[PDB]
RNA sequence: GCUUGUGACGGCCCGUGAAAAUCCACAGGAAGGAAUAGUUUUCAUGCCAGGUCGUACUGAUAACCGCAGCAGGUCUCCAAG
RNA sequence: GAUGGGGAAGCUCCGUUUCAAAGGCCUGAUUUUAUGCAGGCCACCAUCGAAAGGGAAUCCGGUUAAGAUUCCGGAACCUGG
């Protein structure tokens, strides 16, 4: 029925994170006074990790894992919504609609949000999440 | 007397074609392993004009399977193609408008173009404007199949040879009348130097063989032999019939 | 016929007209039924598609253009796609179609 | 008003050429610069460039016909001749 | 094979000959009672031819990981 | 370990590039 | 008033050869030899003109920052952003296509296998 | 107002009206890398160098060609009341 | 318009990528140490052909008997390092 929930994967359709998906944290379907269209406080990722074989050596597979986070604000009409879903618990109270004022706050957010998406991306959770849309 | 003209057209001085804005020939792709075996699916991205000729010219661009490449080729354009449309070129391609399919995996009656007479020519029959070859047979045995020409004329080709389904784009085209000299001039200057034409009869006898004489007038019969000698094929050839074809003159 | 019971819908119920606001109301789940003329594009096609996957929604594939789509609702305009939003006398959702 | 009688868009010839092919050359000129449906489209914005190359305005996208015409009956019997001949080999 | 050149010369000729004259006959045919029509019934014809001429995404899961 | 995925290639007629092969029978000596 | 005359040896009118009248600190009239205009670029498969990208002759895209021909998003001095999205949605649904075409010939092969 | 440059349109074609050097961007992810540092001279400032050949004047009822300081011939730009 | 080839008694003719073993970048590795192989490339085949086509970058004021967008004074820009 309503599925634009938290924990639902999207894609981002415009804006420079075109083409990067995003996981949905906080749905707003009326939308305040700033941003009056219905919009979803989101975060995603910039930078995707590269491929491993067995040929890397530890230091160069620890190089070629890191993730670059982003926290977005972002409306309905720009994204695009998947199938798939992630749990997103563990940087549920982090991104909320007063962390996108002071960016210290910002970084703050991303911190919890790379160590997170990090953590998932080890022990093979959500490949579809952590590769690359090709277009 | 003095050379003529018609064998003056030989040397190929002022004779030639003129071939600048033309866009490049124009032939079917290669026959190779993924022809020969299966298919393989290109995208149409342009439908342009070609100087000096009536059909339309198409870009079809497809994929190296060697080499990370594109490779564009040119193809006629048949009756129905749009920009956005994949092609599909094989043996195992389906019946469809645009496709290039093998002569025996057609069914018979079927409509194709831009047919090879040899397989992997690529391309030599019905390619002008209008114009298709018609399916009348096959011999599984053999490996052959029977083809009608535009001309009327009956032909067997070899299986293996390629041909597009459809019929070529630009029809009707001779069904508008020019009215003008100068839409024959403008015509004429992007194809070659052969109008405007001046009778023999016109002439002096070191021009022509029908020149010379009070009252102009061909002096012998027009038609010529087979065997004359380059200087005297001036005329009708190797004729066997002369009239009307019609017989009536009004219908 | 599906004419009748659209112009019947019309008559007496809640529809909207158009790509942007039938994905507003696929998107706030307020949807019963779409119905998508033949003649439009592909992608946009199977993206109502999706997005009625996502929502579980049923799609009408209309024989006809956008214009005759148009007429069948009764506008003097192209329609591409119809979004039905409550049904009153009329029974298009509940029937086969 | 009425500006000719009967002659039309053959007004620019004058009195040349003579009258039965100012007669022939009306049809072809009425039809290559006729407006046609866009099939892919809806709209009536096709128009000829170039002979054989007709362009829909809205959506940008140009398909191969007609001199004169953007379709021809020829083209349509063989087109409805490769429908029949697929589905009766598929079939 | 000595019959066998001038048979086929002789067939390709007479095929080639009847093409001719079906496209000689057509040709007359069209361009006479088109240039012996007035303009009346010339503006006649103009006007009758400008006249008459299972989502499949559903075989999908949802909310997969 | 469980980083690296297995992505088997479609050496097709129509799907990826072909790999190189010895083309020994085909030199233009 | 007065008269002028070209400033190079070419006494042609041609393409490149095209000139301006200006008034100096002299106080007379004066030829100015003026370079040919720039075209905006292009998208690669739209046809239309690239919006933020600025305009000039070819060689004259050497001299400047990367601010100046660029456009912050994938593809973003290349292509439209319209035919960026369309990109991006062509992409996703033909790979769901793709998923689709697997799973349901996988029912065939099990139906088949009983 | 006159001359000229330019923009958005419109008409015409069985006529749809050059090529290459050259420069930039994008996709890609090789490789290098921050802690006492790597990247930047696509941000700003500062330093050095830029070879060879032509360049005067006429361009015409006297500087060119017609045997001539010949009423002939010989391409183009500017343009006041 | 050479070359590789093929004609011609021969002066020379055809042809311009051809039915030829047709040539370069660099990573190498770096330490007789300087540059042999590099380990990946290499599809194109010379060259000539526009002082009106294409094309990196300059303006103002002064100055001579005769020179100047070139000299002098001031103020800029482009390429290469
Ligand atoms: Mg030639
Ligand atoms: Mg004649
Ligand atoms: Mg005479
Ligand atoms: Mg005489
Ligand atoms: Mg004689
Ligand atoms: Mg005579
Ligand atoms: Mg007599
Ligand atoms: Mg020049
Ligand atoms: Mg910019
Ligand atoms: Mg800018
Ligand atoms: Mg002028
Ligand atoms: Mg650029
Ligand atoms: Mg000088
Ligand atoms: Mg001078
Ligand atoms: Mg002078
Ligand atoms: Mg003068
Ligand atoms: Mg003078
Ligand atoms: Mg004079
Ligand atoms: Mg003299
Ligand atoms: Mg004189
Ligand atoms: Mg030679
Ligand atoms: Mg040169
Ligand atoms: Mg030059
Ligand atoms: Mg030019
Ligand atoms: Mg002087
Ligand atoms: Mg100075």
């Amino acid at each position: 029925a309503k599925f634009l929930k938290a924990g639902k994967v999207a894609v981002v359709v415009r804006g420079r994170y075109a083409g990067k998906k995003v996981v949905i944290v906080k749905p707003h379907d009326e939308g305040s006074k700033s941003h009056p269209f219905g919009h979803a406080l989101v975060a995603g990722i910039e930078r995707y990790p590269l491929k491993v074989t067995k040929k890397h050596g530890a230091k160069k597979v620890a190089k070629r894992t890191k993730i670059k986070p982003f926290i977005k604000v972002v409306n309905y009409n720009h994204l695009l919504p998947t199938r798939y879903t992630l749990d997103v618990e563990a940087f549920k109270s982090v991104v909320s609609t007063e962390t996108f004022e002071q960016p210290s706050q910002r970084e703050e957010a991303k911190k919890v949000v790379k160590k997170a998406f990090e953590e998932r991306h080890q022990a093979g959770k959500n490949q579809w999440f952590f590769s690359k849309l090709r277009f | 007397g003095r050379v003529i003209r018609n064998q003056r057209k030989g040397a190929g001085s002022i004779f030639t074609s003129h071939t600048r804005l033309r866009q490049g020939a124009a032939k079917l792709r290669t026959l190779d392993y993924a022809e020969r075996h299966g298919y393989i699916r290109g995208i149409v991205k342009q439908i342009v004009h070609d100087s000096g000729r009536g059909a339309p010219l198409a870009k079809v661009v497809f994929r190296d399977p060697y080499k990370y490449r594109l490779r564009e080729e040119i193809f006629i354009a048949n009756e129905g193609v749009h920009t956005g449309q994949f092609i599909y070129a094989g043996k195992k391609a389906s019946l469809n408008v645009g496709n290039v399919l093998p002569l025996g995996s057609v069914p018979e009656g079927t409509i194709v173009s831009n047919v090879e007479e040899k397989p992997g020519d690529r391309g030599a029959l019905a390619r002008a404007s209008g114009n298709y070859v018609i399916i009348i047979g096959h011999n599984p045995d053999e490996n052959k199949t029977r083809v009608r020409l535009p001309s009327g004329a009956k032909k067997v080709i070899s299986s293996d040879a390629r041909g597009v389904i459809g019929v070529i784009a630009g029809g009707g085209r001779v069904d508008k009348p020019l009215l003008k000299a100068g839409r024959a001039f403008h015509k004429y200057r992007l194809k070659r130097n052969s109008w405007p034409k001046t009778r023999g009869v016109a002439m002096n006898p070191v021009d022509h063989p029908h020149g010379g004489g009070n009252h102009q007038h061909i002096g012998k019969a027009s038609t010529i032999s087979r065997g004359a000698v380059s200087g005297q094929k001036a005329g009708l050839i190797a004729a066997r019939r002369t009239g009307l074809l019609r017989g009536s003159q009004k219908t | 016929s599906i004419n009748q019971k659209l112009a019947l819908v019309i008559k007496s119920g809640k529809y909207t007209l158009g790509y942007k606001s039938t994905v507003k109301s696929l998107r706030q789940g307020k949807s019963k039924l779409i119905i998508i003329a033949a003649n439009t594009p592909v992608l946009r096609k199977s993206e109502l598609e999706y997005y009625a996957m996502l929502s579980k929604t049923k799609v009408y594939y209309f024989q006809g253009g956008n214009n005759e789509l148009g007429t069948a609702v009764g506008k003097l305009f192209r329609v591409g796609v119809v979004s039905i939003l409550e049904a009153g006398d009329s029974d298009i959702l509940t029937t086969l179609a | 008003a009425k500006r000719t009688k009967k002659v039309g868009i053959t007004g620019k010839y004058g009195v040349r050429y003579g009258s039965s092919l100012r007669r022939q050359v009306k049809k072809l000129e009425i039809q290559q610069h006729a407006r046609y449906d866009c099939s892919f489209c809806g709209k009536k914005t096709v128009k000829r460039g170039a002979a054989g190359i007709w362009t829909c305005s809205c959506c940008k996208k140009t398909v191969a016909g007609g001199a004169y015409t953007v379709s021809t009956a020829a083209a349509a019997t063989v087109r409805s001749t490769i429908r029949r001949l697929r589905e009766m080999v598929e079939a | 094979s000595m019959d066998r050149d001038r048979l086929v010369k002789a067939l390709n000729f007479t095929n080639r000959l009847d093409g001719k004259i079906a496209k000689s006959i057509s040709r007359a045919k069209y361009i006479q009672n088109t240039r012996k029509a007035g303009w009346d019934s010339t503006n006649e014809t103009i006007k009758k031819e400008l006249a008459f001429l299972t989502n499949r995404f559903g075989v999908l899961p949802d909310d997969v990981e | 370990n469980p980083l690296t995925h297995s992505t088997p290639k479609n050496f097709g007629i129509g799907q990826a590039v072909q790999p190189k092969r010895n083309l020994s029978r085909y030199v233009k000596w | 008033a007065q008269r002028v005359t070209f400033r190079r040896r070419n006494p042609y009118n041609t393409r490149s050869n095209k000139i301006k009248v200006v008034k100096t600190p002299g106080g007379i009239l004066r030829a100015q030899h003026v370079k040919k205009l720039a075209t905006r670029p292009k998208c690669g498969d739209c046809g239309s003109a690239l919006q933020g990208i600025s305009t000039l002759r070819p060689r004259q895209y050497a001299t400047v920052s990367k601010t100046h021909k660029t456009v912050s998003r994938a593809y973003g001095g290349s292509r439209c952003a319209n035919c960026v999205k369309e990109r991006i949605i062509r992409a996703f649904l033909i790979e769901e296509q793709k998923i689709v075409k697997k799973v349901v010939k996988e029912q065939t092969e099990a139906a088949k296998k009983s």
